[PDB]
């Protein structure tokens, strides 16, 4: 059996709006394994922080 | 044996032709037309992994 190991990651790159991640390499079916399993990560479960409650006191 | 010896004579003239089989598999890809016998009709656009 042969293995592939990820090389050449051309970041490109702008200051805090986006990050895109060019890289390879991907056989058929790990750009999903990866990039699904991600957004699933960013729109479930990414340990942060943000405001639970806010009591408006007026 | 008679009809393998002698029954070979095809085209006056050139009594001598050489025919050769040449078998090619083709299979099943992106751009195949495939339809149903109900009258539905189709073309393979991209034939994804089983794991989709």
């Amino acid at each position: 059996t042969e293995f592939l190991k990820p090389r050449l990651v051309d970041i490109e790159q702008v200051s805090s709006t986006h990050a895109k991640v060019t890289l390879e390499p991907l056989e058929r079916g790990f750009g999903h394994t990866l990039g699904n399993a991600l957004r699933r990560i960013l729109l479930s479960s990414m340990p942060g922080c943000a405001v639970t409650e806010v009591e408006i006191d007026g | 044996r008679r009809k393998i010896t002698q029954g070979d004579d095809l085209a006056p003239g050139v009594l001598k032709i050489v025919k050769v089989y040449l078998a090619v598999k083709r299979r099943i890809q992106p751009g195949d037309k495939m339809a149903g016998r109900h009258g539905n009709k189709g073309v393979i656009s991209k034939i994804n992994p089983i794991e989709d």
